């Protein structure tokens, strides 16, 4: 139930004064912009996320976060495959992506950068530790499966 | 996609 990894969800959205510079019209469409606030936007992110999806309904989602977040549908497209497909962690993703004002957040459990996917291919004991320490065992097994399954 | 998704 607990884990530590709860302090890059816990990021205070009044933080993070709204629109953050790193949102740009290449990223987000126009609704995205009519948010009020960090907060009521995190909010509506969190009812999409909450919604209904199967296991094959990545277009469904991408098309709603789209439509009531405006969020373009490449960039969720891109977001879900560093997620390995965990919605859970897509608040995580633009928490840290607007604190760190860093696109993607370079060093965020459960998000995979390029650089983490060299160090999987890597073969090498120590690129692994530090894999293994930052998503933890059981996402670098998922995140083998992915590349096994040729879906990277 | 073919990204499976879950929660």
């Amino acid at each position: 139930d607990f884990s530590n990894e709860d302090i890059y969800d816990n990021i205070d959205p009044d933080t993070i004064s709204f629109p953050p510079k790193i949102a740009t019209t290449d990223l987000f469409l126009p609704l995205f912009f009519h948010f009020g606030s960090t907060r009521q936007f995190m909010d509506k992110l969190h009812e999409v996320i909450s919604g209904d999806y199967e296991p094959s309904q990545a277009e469904k989602l991408v098309q709603d976060l789209c439509d009531e977040t405006g969020i373009r549908k490449n960039f969720s497209t891109s977001i879900l495959t560093c997620l390995s497909g965990d919605l859970m962690v897509f608040p995580r993703y633009f928490l840290n992506m607007f604190k760190d004002n860093v696109n993607p957040p370079p060093n965020v459990p459960g998000i995979w950068t390029h650089d983490d996917d060299e160090s999987l291919k890597s073969n090498d004991q120590e690129q692994i530790r530090k894999l293994v320490k930052k998503h933890g065992t059981g996402r670098m097994e998922m995140r083998k499966r992915f590349f096994e399954k040729d879906l990277l | 996609i073919r990204i499976p998704i879950f929660n």
